[PDB]
């Protein structure tokens, strides 16, 4: 078998393949995660270079791993499918062997472990993908939001963004998000998520996707018109 | 577990399954539920050798739940039954086969039709209006042959099912400790808590 | 290119030496061993204020009598911790007893040089393994990706290591109490950290014979930080 | 030991070229000319027996090879590569077809199998592409007569008539003027001999030319009688004498 | 040892791109243009054969359009030999799904499977990727008529109208201009041919330089028919639409 | 230069540079001395610490009741090779009810190290070993180099500044070989030998490591206050 | 250029430079010889005394294969040991299947094919030893010499190592002055002389002589080391000739 | 320029490692010749023992592959013996599996196929040898088939291999241009050997003693090599006319 | 049919005192009605102040004792010459025995 060590240390103590994988993430479309008091919202950018697209059948950016956990990403699309598939398999494997669904933290820990394994295994390159994993633990009403990256490190976030121009939207979130008082309702949480994407997106038409996840496996994706109403209200307040 | 019945009426499928579990000469449990929900509109009851039954059922359940998540779509009862059959037909020529007989009751939301599939441990599949495994059919099929119509209501199906259970309780040597009855229709799966 | 297990003209493995450079970039971790217990402390170093700092887990329990702190590519430590925990519990299964701290450390280090063309590269993380057993008492080990481990009375690893190690050189003596050690870790962490030390960006932990391995609450550490400030202002 | 070349030796260059395939095609270009013409009632394939030494017995070296009773092949490029491909092509015709369906594969599917083998040497680890282009002529009940070309990349195309190797460009032009959809087999053989004379320098006779046909069934070449449905092979290699007879009416 | 000669086909550039995937796409841009257009009552697949000869046997030839099953077909752009490897795998996956579930495979599931295979060649194994881009035209009872594309990266996307191969930039602009949602098959046939006629590098567009196919519910009652056009039928539709 | 990228490559003058670089790792290692008489065999090792808070790296490893070695170079490689010896000593006992001869133990180490010098992918061992033992032919001392070369000696030393101790033993050859039935005097001679390789630092209680094996003496290691007698 | 960086690569000459570099390691080694006598063979080798601390007669270089074959080599000593270990496996499997002890020509090819195999791939390094070996079989005495390339021939006399030219000259004289042949006891004496004469190329350090022999009359066709009085007698004869 | 180190195509469509293996073929500086009689096939080759210390009986480049098949090699001895051992194994296996003695031309093809694989697979190098197989085949009669590092093989009326192959080749060509037959019209093999030696002498322009030559002869049902004294008898007959 | 098991007889006895322990066993080894040996030791000193006897099938008994003695040796190597406590030896022996759960050591063991 092909055993070649592709991910290796350099004289200055860097693993370039892992760092170049982060550059692939930088290229990917922007993704954002914001957790309110009783919900988490996942926002995603859709680049409008591709029209004549069939939006019914085109792979959506936010993926359900289980009925209570979702995963969005930035980076190589093909790579993300492999992580999503493994995560979905592990989710059912956990339910089967332990008789409880996975915690969001556990699922994140697994996906992060897969990413890490691909940084010190022979013959393989790292995943050019960073993920945002969100949801609610079984019989728990505390929101959960985690991030992973090609190196395999993971951590929990009150709010976070990844992908292209993520530096700008993180700047926005850092000044707009208050920890002592997070978005109390779904409306406030979605509004703050749309606002953050409007710093980067371009047109607020079919370029913004929003997915709201509430406790007890209550997950819904907003439509174009619903999002368009947020886009309208934000700019009308801005004209002042 | 020995006893599992099934009947497909106008607008639903009804599965009745015994409650007894016996180890040696002692009845350990008289409230056992010999069924697994594979999807919101598909229920599978099972009977066979100890252990293999639950292990197989849960294994199938996991696979169908995985498919549902991957495609964001519920497989038709027919598609699920074919998957289950293949797993058993695969199993029979294994080193140690899984000794499990199943009934799959589902409501096809596309065709708006209830469907009942009977599959034994060899992988022998048949679609039926009513079915059973083991010796259950020997006692009950004569009643079902006589009373069954395809335009029966769910309430009529339950009454015919009560008559079947009464006959079993009269002529079977084994005490199976009654049955747990479940109904599968357009609204999903629910349990009849008084039977 | 060149082999992964290649020797340099000086007689060192290139990859092992390069991994040590990655460890120098990691956040600071300090360990101090006393006769009353061993203290472990780390710099959390959150990359953003939105990152919930309590999810940063750089101090980890291996067994009830063994703890562990990490510095460097912290993702690489997960499989090392998994192996450590397995080894510790497996030995308890085979021998109905606690495993020696040295024996645990040796088992972890045996993974280190299992790389070639096994894993494709050495680990990019160093570990401070602290514990207690009946034979050799309170112990602190430094486990490198070279497969070498030294025992220490006190040790610092990460970016502020040589500055901290010089400080630990002067401060450590064989009669240190646990309370004195706690403050000493906090003092030196505060000295080498970029941001101002508080209960949210730094974490303490210890291992004692009685209570075993314990990670300190943010409320408990906060009091020890306040106690430190006052005793430094006292002269 | 162990084969430690588990990686591809053929890769895309910045311009999108697969270097090793191009170079393999260059090796084919240097090779001796061979051609194929399809008639209404048959197919002909031909090439020059370029003898390396006059002490060598060129009859022992067969450039035109029977693959099945109704399928024949010829090449241009590296001879050894061709020889092993014929061995594999003969075997695959049995393993992946005859032992399953109880009959010989149709021309297009055998070609497909040969093509597959050549594609895999273009992608698999630690191997170079085959340095040959094949012309495969054949007949089967439902597709009739056919002629295919197979390149080092694994790509294959059906032809009415074509040529490969040294003087292919000039030969293909010559065939375009002479070919029509009403040619009888003898007419195609005549055109094959005319076309092949242009690319040959030295001696031009039955001993320096190798020529075969896919035509009528040959019950005389079957080897047994008693089964009406078995009527014999359609592949037949022309003798040295049979070639010379047609060179007088040239 | 052997390391010396390893090209390392599955690595990132400093910019975070996959070298071999990018170069494979460069190869595909020289291949004959293939176009897919999805309408309300069917799908059209049109494709241009590369500089042919008069001596090529066209009626028994197939380089562009391939049948995966009765409901799904693909248009190819790139190395034909590479495509046939993948096509046979796809045909098998469809039959596996049919044997398992006793239902025809949903279009997206087949597409995802082939795209995952392509992905694998970019992340592990040290082998070159497949120099192929597909247009998938298919039908199932969930989403109805569907168009997809996949490329050597293993990434796939859905479309109303799409082109692959040569001059996709020019072709995509022309399709984006004249395409409408309420369009029908007969109109889509005309759009596909007109687009090829303008983007072609050849002097003129003729029947012998084209492969054509439709997937219609224009089959007697609720069912789907695949039509791989014959040379004479392509000649007739060229006259009908007024190109020759 | 161009021929030092891997172990599978000879240089134009017939040298193996990766092996020579592994040999260099031994020279960087701390000094250790080996010497024997006709009744006993002794190892003396100068242990090295990282700093004042650190412990002193152990240098001597026991392989069997009658055999053991001291190391100089990569310590993990010594662990691998000593583990192999432990197994081989043990295979000889379990299967043949036979204590493994010291000479045969050397032959096994030689052949294990050699395989790593002729194959692609692997690397040579980066450690030197001094094996002492007492078997059916009396006391023995061996020197192992990761090139594969194993040598039986009366006395020797390896590591940094080992040349000083080696010269001393070469002078003392006729004296220490005759020290039969006196373990303490043989250790003294070893401690005096290793002292010829010291600079700036001297032999302290947690610095010095000694091991001995003999006629009626199992392989035992002395550390801590057990060696204060010899300081 | 670059043809000498990888084993099994043909240069434009048609040469395998890696094998030729292995020869340089052999030429760097100590001198070893072989002499074919009337009813057997004699092997001898130069052992450089690097230090007084080397235990005399302990670091044995000549190795036995089976019970009738002797092997000696110059160059990388570990490589030679590896080759003898293989030789012993080859001789064991031959005797296992065919009952009779392996014939010398048969044994020679077993080594030859193995060494040649290490010139076929870049994943292995050629052997850094030339091996002189031989013994007595059913057809009589045989002496062979095997190079890094896998090349071997039968010999009347053989020599390799740093003092090979000097030795070869001495062997050539014996072949000329004894066409009828040489006795086993004579060959031992001559072997000693030749090693002493060949020691002029390694004259810096003093050395230790080591001899072995297989003879039909003297050792019953079995390989034995020359020891005690017979060794001293050969040393005396050698010392007398240099003075 | 790694296309010259392993067996992959150069831009010219060439395999340089194969071409360089052909050059290794002449490293021994030995010339061989093969001819066919009525009932026999003869092969002769130069023998050079430069060292006096060598045992001349063990110096050979002719091999007895099977009882019917003989093989002479042009190239270094290690590769020669490698090829010899393999051919012997292949010939024995063939007899076991298919119940009859492996023909000369079939063995040639088999070895040629093995050689072809080395030109295509990267990890294996070509053998730097040219293998000339000789027999009296039970179906085809006297047979000469030759294999090279490219994997090429063909039958021969006669052939020659080595540094001076062209001189020997032309000499043989000219003889067969006169006689107008594909063989040496002679009853006994002894005279066919005498022809072979005579025409090598004429072509090379050198005289031979008994120790300068090596001879192999194939007859029906056996191949055998000649001793020095058998060759001497051959040389005496040549000189006496 | 080959029977891999046999019965060598013998009887063993272990008694624990307040600050001492004894492990006794007869020295007779037998098959069927024959005496193999009148003095074949059955109770062994295994080191670290532990004694063992595996009674029943002598070949499996000798094999087990041999493996535990080996286990004590490697316990010293792996854990810095630490003394193997009696409770730790007992648990170790459990795992030695259960390795052959499906081809058991046909012995009744005491330490
Ligand atoms: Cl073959």
């Amino acid at each position: 078998g092909y055993d070649r060590a592709l991910s290796i240390f350099s004289p200055d103590g860097h693993i370039f393949q892992v760092e170049y994988a982060l550059e692939a993430v930088k290229r990917g479309t922007c993704a954002v995660g914001v957790k309110g008091k009783n919900c988490v919202v996942l926002g995603c950018e859709r680049r409008s270079t591709l029209k004549l697209q069939d939006t019914r059948i085109t792979p959506s950016k936010v993926s359900k791993i289980d009925s209570h956990v979702v995963l969005s990403f930035s980076g190589l699309n093909a790579d993300s499918r492999i992580l999503i598939e493994k995560a979905r398999v592990e989710a059912q494997s956990h339910r089967l062997t332990l008789e409880d669904p996975v915690t969001v933290e556990y699922l994140t820990r697994y996906v992060a472990g897969v990413q890490q394994r691909y940084t010190q295994s022979g013959g393989v390159r790292p995943f050019g993908v960073s993920t945002l994993i969100a949801g609610f633990d079984p019989r728990d009403d505390e929101p959960k939001l985690y991030q992973t990256e090609p190196s395999g490190i993971y951590s929990s976030w009150s709010a976070q963004t990844i992908g292209r121009n993520s530096k700008t939207v993180r700047e926005f979130l850092e000044k707009n998000y208050d920890r002592k008082e997070p978005p109390a309702t779904v409306e406030e949480c979605v509004k703050l998520t749309v606002r953050s994407l409007l710093e980067v997106v371009q047109t607020g038409a079919k370029n913004i996707e929003i997915t709201v996840v509430k406790p007890d496996s209550d997950i819904v994706a907003l439509s174009s018109e619903e999002i368009n109403q947020y886009v309208t209200q934000i700019e009308q307040e801005k004209q002042e | 577990m020995d006893i599992i019945l099934g009947i497909r009426v106008q607008d639903s499928v009804i599965l009745a399954s015994s409650k007894a579990v016996t180890r040696g000469i002692s009845v350990l449990k008289d409230s056992d539920d010999k069924t697994r929900q594979l999807s919101p509109h598909t229920l599978m009851s099972f009977a066979g050798e100890a252990g293999d039954t639950v292990q197989f059922a849960e294994y199938i359940q996991a696979n169908i739940q995985l498919y549902s998540i991957r495609e964001d779509y519920e497989l038709s009862p027919q598609a699920v039954s074919s998957f289950v059959r293949q797993e058993l037909a695969k199993s029979i020529r294994s080193r140690r086969p899984y000794q499990v007989n199943v009934l799959i009751g589902g409501y096809d939301k596309k065709k708006n039709k209830p469907e009942l599939y009977q599959i034994d441990y060899l992988g022998t599949k048949v679609e039926l209006p009513y079915g059973a495994h083991g010796y259950s059919g020997f006692y009950t099929f004569s009643l079902l042959d006589h009373h069954y119509r395809p335009d029966m209501t769910t309430e009529e199906g339950l009454d015919l099912l009560k008559l079947c259970v009464q006959e079993l309780e009269k002529r079977m040597p084994m005490d199976f400790k009654g049955v747990i009855v479940k109904i599968v229709d357009k609204d999903g799966i629910r349990q009849v808590d008084d039977f | 290119d060149r082999g992964v297990s290649t020797f340099s003209p000086e007689g060192r493995l290139f990859q092992v030496e390069y991994s040590l450079e990655a460890i120098k970039l990691g956040s600071t971790a300090i360990g101090i061993a006393t006769k009353e217990g061993v203290v472990l402390g780390v710099e959390k170093r959150a990359t953003s204020p939105l990152l919930e700092s309590d999810s940063i887990e750089k101090i980890v329990e291996i067994d009830r009598h063994i703890g562990c702190a990490m510095s460097g590519l912290t993702a690489d430590a997960r499989s090392m911790i998994e192996h450590a925990r397995t080894a510790a519990v497996t030995h308890n299964l085979y021998y109905d007893e606690d495993i020696n701290v040295e024996s645990l450390t040796q088992s972890v280090c045996d993974l280190a040089l299992r790389f070639g063309e096994l894993m494709s590269r050495p680990f990019g993380v160093a570990l401070l393994i602290a514990g207690h057993d009946a034979d050799d008492g309170y112990q602190l080990f430094h486990a490198e990706p070279s497969g070498t481990f030294y025992r220490y009375n006190a040790k610092a690893i990460g970016s502020g290591s040589e500055g901290a190690q010089a400080e630990l050189l002067n401060e450590w003596h064989s009669s240190l109490t646990l309370k004195e050690a706690e403050l000493l870790v906090l003092k030196i962490l505060k000295q080498v950290m970029e941001e101002k030390l508080d209960e949210n960006n730094a974490q303490l932990s210890c291992i004692t014979k009685q209570d075993g391995f314990k990670i300190y609450d943010n409320e408990k550490t906060a009091e020890l930080i306040k106690e430190l400030k006052e005793k430094e202002a006292a002269e | 030991m162990t084969d430690r070349y588990s990686f591809s030796l053929t890769t895309f260059s910045p311009s999108g070229k697969l270097g090793q395939i191009d170079y393999a095609l260059t090796a084919v270009k240097q090779g001796v000319t061979s051609l194929g013409i399809k008639a209404t009632n048959g197919v002909v394939i031909a090439t020059e027996k370029k003898s390396s030494s006059p002490l060598a017995m060129s009859e022992t070296l067969s450039k035109v090879s029977l693959l099945t009773p109704d399928i024949g092949a010829v090449y241009s490029g590296m001879g050894p590569d061709y020889r092993v491909l014929v061995d594999k092509s003969r075997k695959v015709a049995h393993t992946s077809y005859k032992r399953i369906y109880g009959e010989y594969p149709p021309t297009k599917l055998l070609v497909s199998e040969v093509a597959k083998i050549m594609q895999e040497a273009t992608q698999s680890g630690g191997v170079r592409p085959f340095g040959v282009s094949l012309l495969i002529a054949g007949h089967d009940e439902f597709n009739g007569f056919s002629l295919y070309q197979v390149d080092p990349s694994g790509s294959y195309f059906p032809w009415k008539a074509t040529a490969i190797g040294k003087g292919s460009v000039a030969a293909k032009t010559f065939l375009e003027k002479r070919w029509n959809d009403e040619l009888e087999l003898e007419d195609a053989i005549h055109i094959a001999l005319l076309t092949l004379k242009e690319s040959v320098e030295g001696e031009f006779n039955g001993d320096t030319i190798e020529l075969a046909i896919i035509g009528d069934e040959n019950p005389d070449l079957l080897g047994y009688t008693g089964i009406p449905t078995d009527k014999g092979p359609r592949f037949r290699k022309l003798t040295s004498q049979e070639i010379n007879d047609r060179l007088e009416a040239l | 040892g052997s390391r010396r000669y390893d090209s390392r086909t599955t690595i990132f550039s400093p910019e975070g791109r996959l070298y071999q995937v990018e170069y494979a796409l460069e190869s595909i841009s020289h291949a004959g243009t293939a176009i897919g257009i999805m309408a309300s009552d069917g799908i059209v697949l049109a494709a241009e054969r590369k500089v042919t000869s008069t001596l090529l046997e066209q009626d028994t030839s197939t380089e562009k359009l391939y049948k995966l099953n009765d409901k799904i077909a693909v248009a190819v752009a790139g190395l034909t030999a590479d495509a046939e490897i993948l096509i046979n795998t796809a045909r098998i996956h469809a039959q596996n799904y049919l044997k398992t579930y006793n239902e025809d495979i949903p279009v997206e599931i087949l597409v995802r499977r082939l795209s995952d295979i392509k992905q694998g060649y970019t992340q592990h194994g040290g082998l070159r990727p497949f120099g192929v881009s597909f247009i998938y035209a298919g039908y199932d009872d969930r989403y109805g008529y569907q168009l997809y594309t996949s490329n050597p990266s293993g990434n796939y996307t859905g479309w109303k109208a799409i082109s692959v191969g040569a001059n996709t930039s020019a072709a995509q602009t022309l399709l984006q201009m004249d395409y409408k949602d309420d369009m029908k098959v007969d109109d889509a046939i005309e759009l596909a041919l007109k687009t090829l006629s303008k983007t072609t590098d050849s002097s003129a567009l003729t029947y012998d330089r084209l492969e054509f196919a439709t997937i219609r519910k224009g089959a007697n009652d609720g069912e789907v028919y695949q039509k791989i056009f014959k040379p004479q039928e392509i000649k007739d539709i060229l006259v009908k639409t007024g190109i020759t | 230069n161009n021929y030092d990228g891997d172990t599978v490559t000879f240089s134009p003058t017939g040298r193996l540079f990766q092996v020579e670089y592994a040999l260099e790792a031994i020279k960087q290692g701390s000094v250790t001395v080996g010497l024997r008489s006709n009744t006993h065999a002794v190892l003396v090792a100068l242990k090295r610490n990282a700093d004042e808070l650190s412990s002193y790296q152990k240098k001597i490893i026991k392989c069997d009741e009658h055999m053991g070695l001291s190391l100089a170079g990569l310590a993990p490689d010594a662990r691998v090779l000593s583990n192999y010896l432990r197994q081989q000593c043990n295979y000889s006992s379990l299967v043949f009810n036979r204590k493994l001869a010291v000479e045969r133990a050397g032959h096994l180490l030689c052949d294990k190290a050699q395989k790593n010098t002729q194959s692609y992918g692997g690397r040579p061992y980066g450690v030197g070993l001094l094996i002492i033992g007492y078997d059916k032919s009396g006391a023995h001392l061996l020197e192992f180099q990761p090139s594969g070369n194993v040598t039986e000696l009366y006395g020797t030393a390896i590591g940094a500044r080992s040349q000083g101790a080696k010269t001393y033993l070469e002078r003392t050859l006729d004296t220490f070989i005759k020290i039969d039935g006196n373990p303490d005097e043989l250790i003294k001679a070893g401690v005096e030998a290793i002292s010829q390789s010291l600079r700036d630092e001297s032999l302290t209680v947690d610095n010095l490591s000694i091991a001995i094996v003999g006629k009626d003496t199992p392989f035992t290691i002395y550390d801590g206050e057990a060696v204060a007698k010899y300081i | 250029t670059g043809y000498d960086l990888s084993n099994s690569v043909f240069s434009p000459d048609g040469r395998n430079f890696q094998v030729e570099y292995a020869v340089k390691a052999v030429e760097n080694g100590t001198t070893s010889i072989g002499i074919k006598c009337n009813d057997g063979v004699v092997f001898a080798v130069e052992k450089l005394i690097t230090s007084k601390l080397l235990v005399p007669q302990k670091n044995v270089k000549i190795q036995v294969v089976d019970r009738h074959i002797g092997c000696v080599y110059s160059g990388l000593i570990p490589d030679g040991r590896h080759l003898v270990n293989r030789g012993r496996e080859e001789a064991a499997s031959f005797k296992k299947l065919y009952k009779t002890p392996i014939p010398i020509p048969a044994f020679a090819d077993r080594l030859g094919q193995y060494v040649q195999a290490h010139t076929l791939y870049n994943s292995v390094r050629p052997f850094g030893v030339s091996t002189i070996f031989g013994g007595v079989d059913k057809n009589g005495a045989h002496l062979y010499m095997l190079e890094p390339s896998g090349s071997y021939w039968g010999y009347k006399g053989a020599a390799t190592g740093k003092g090979r030219q000097s030795a070869k000259a001495e062997l050539e004289k014996l072949v000329d002055h004894h066409p009828e042949g040489l006795s086993a006891r004579e060959a031992v004496k001559q072997a000693a002389k030749i090693i002493y004469l060949a020691h002029e190329d390694n004259k810096e350090k003093d050395f230790e002589l080591e001899i072995s022999w297989c003879s039909l009359s003297e050792t019953n066709g079995l390989h034995k080391f020359v020891k005690g009085d017979l060794l001293q007698e050969a040393i005396d004869f050698a010392q007398k000739e240099i003075n | 320029g790694y296309d010259r180190h392993i067996t992959i195509f150069s831009p010219e469509g060439r395999l340089y490692q194969v071409e360089y293996a052909f050059k290794a073929t002449n490293q021994t500086n030995i010339n061989s010749l093969a001819v066919r009689g009525k009932d026999c096939t003869v092969v002769i080759s130069q023998k050079k023992v430069p060292d006096k210390l060598l045992d001349p009986t063990t110096v050979s480049y002719i091999f007895c592959i099977s009882r019917t098949i003989g093989m002479v090699v042009n190239g270094p001895i290690p590769d020669a013996r490698n090829a010899a051992l393999r051919a012997k194994a292949e010939a024995a296996e063939f007899r076991y599996k298919y119940g009859y003695d492996m023909p000369c031309d079939v063995l040639a093809k088999r070895m040629a196929n093995l050689s072809q694989i080395y030109t295509q697979r990267a990890y294996m190098r070509p053998l730097g040898v040219i293998l000339t197989f000789v027999s009296v085949d039970e179906e085809l009669g006297p047979s000469i088939y030759k294999t090279d590092p490219a994997g090429y093989y063909v039958g021969y009326k006669a052939t020659a291999t080595g540094p001076k192959q062209q001189e020997i080749t032309t000499n043989l060509e000219n003889h067969f241009k006169k006689s107008k037959i594909d063989h040496i019209n002679e009853e006994s093999w002894e005279k066919v050997v005498e022809f072979a030696i005579t025409h090598m002498i004429d072509a090379l322009g050198t005289e031979f003693s008994k120790n300068d030559l090596e001879v192999g002869v194939a007859t029906k049902d056996k191949f055998f090599t000649l001793s020095a004294e058998n060759i001497e008898e051959r040389l005496v007959a040549i000189a006496e006319q | 049919q080959f029977n891999p098991y046999g019965d060598n007889g013998g009887t063993i006895l272990g008694i624990a005192g307040e600050d001492f322990a004894v492990l006794a066993g007869d020295t007779r080894n037998i098959t069927d009605y024959s005496i193999n040996s009148r003095y074949e030791p059955k109770v062994f000193d295994c080191g670290d102040n532990i004694v063992m006897s595996a009674n029943g099938f002598a070949a499996d008994g000798d094999a087990l004792v041999k493996r535990f003695k080996n286990s004590v040796k490697w316990y010293h190597f792996d854990h810095n010459d630490k003394k193997l406590s009696i409770n730790s030896a007992a648990r170790n022996i459990q795992h030695l025995l259960y390795s052959r759960r499906f081809f058991p050591y046909y012995v009744y063991n005491i330490i």
